[PDB]
């Protein structure tokens, strides 16, 4: 199962 | 453009004409990542290719794989042909099976 | 030791719409799982055969995160440009690996999170899972925000937990072929050059996992800047190949060595012509 950016933008 | 593509045009097995193999054009260390590959036999396009294989070294350059089932003969000749920003021109890569 | 790893990019194509967004996942050095924005029908999709035995709740769980990720990319590529003050007419690029690397007793050996913005490094989690390493000014902004949002955490959380659990039910479940080990078959090719000298190849052909080392010596010293050594490359049968080749004297093709090391080879080779 893949990783998930949670909407945590740069 | 930054990573000029390096292109490998080789063959699954060693080749043995009448007996049937797969073409690679593995095309690696590039960037941009936008790119365009074509296999050629004798000259015009071949229809069946697929891409694959897709990575990152890190640090970060660009892999990918072409590919095509073929059957080699004496006649044949093989090639790929590879666009991409870092070079003027398109760049074709022939197959030489007696490495 | 084994790998479960994920490799995204996002690449925008100002005129042409959305940017390109795509996601990879392997296990070792084999390709089991891909995104592609660009698809009829964008989904995660199989790319192995043992994955297709996933169900549909697996599938659509997966697009839907590939689906979020892509949101928050959009978003990073147009904070890039602020960043860096580039104009909003260019392609960039945002590349990102997460991913473990795990003994095969279920202990972490390594986990990664880490992004490149065009081309080159930008922030990267150090191997503590804490704290994070940014490789330039705009990066240290990212750095302070994801310090103040705690981000590390849950990153680590699915570093440590999910990437390594899913990783053995990979191994399991595709065990027939990702647990191989084919030691590479390798041979010293023989080419007389028209300038009188001759070029020794050495091959490595048929092996898995792709981690090998290839290298010519003479008289005990490697050949390393002298010699010509191509990437690893897949054969396209779940296996891989790689060369290398020096140019030597006429007569003298038995002085030099090729050494081929492998986890499939308990003594490393040595090949001479
Ligand atoms: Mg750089």
């Amino acid at each position: 199962r893949g990783p998930g950016r949670a909407f945590v933008t740069i | 453009i930054q990573k000029t593509p390096q292109i490998q045009v080789y063959s699954r097995h060693p080749p043995e004409n009448g007996k049937p193999n797969i073409l690679n054009c593995y095309v690696t260390q590039f960037h941009p990542p936008h790119i365009e590959i074509q296999m050629l036999k004798n000259g015009k396009k071949i229809p069946k290719v697929e891409m694959s294989d897709m990575s990152f070294s890190k640090d970060w350059s660009f892999y990918i794989l072409a590919h095509t089932e073929f059957t080699p003969t004496e006649t044949d000749t093989y090639a790929c042909r590879v666009k991409h920003a870092s070079m003027a021109e398109p760049k074709t890569v022939y197959w030489d099976r007696d490495m | 030791s084994h790998s479960l790893r994920y490799f995204v990019t996002a690449v925008s194509r100002p005129g042409f719409g959305e940017p390109r967004y795509m996601e990879v996942g392997y296990v070792d050095n084999t390709e089991f799982v891909r995104f592609d924005s660009d698809a009829e029908n964008p989904r995660y999709e199989p790319r192995a055969r043992w994955i297709e035995q996933e169900g549909p709740e697996y599938w659509e769980r997966e697009t839907r995160r590939a689906k979020g990720n892509e949101q928050s990319f959009r978003v990073d590529l147009r904070t890039a440009l602020r960043y860096y003050n580039q104009s909003a007419g260019g392609s960039h690029t945002l590349q990102w690996m997460a991913g473990c690397d795990v003994e095969s007793d279920g202990r972490l050996l390594r986990g990664y999170w880490q992004f490149a913005y065009d081309g080159c490094d930008y922030i990267a989690l150090n191997e503590d899972l804490k704290t994070w390493t940014a490789a330039d000014m705009a990066a240290q902004i990212t750095r302070r925000k994801w310090e103040q949002a705690g981000a590390a955490e849950r990153d680590r959380a699915y570093l440590e937990g999910e990437c390594v659990e899913w990783l053995r039910r990979y191994l399991k479940n595709g065990n027939a072929t990702l647990l191989r080990t084919d030691p590479p078959k390798a041979h010293v090719t023989h080419h007389r050059r028209p300038e009188g000298d001759v070029t020794l190849r050495c091959w490595a052909l048929g092996f898995y996992p792709a981690d090998i080392t290839l290298t010519w010596q003479l008289n005990g010293e490697e050949l390393t800047q002298e010699m010509e050594l191509v990437e690893t490359r897949p054969a396209g049968d779940g296996t891989f190949q790689k060369w290398a080749s020096v140019v030597v004297p006429l007569g003298k093709e038995q002085k030099y060595t090729c050494h081929v090391e492998h986890e499939g080879l308990p003594e490393p080779l040595t090949l001479r012509w």
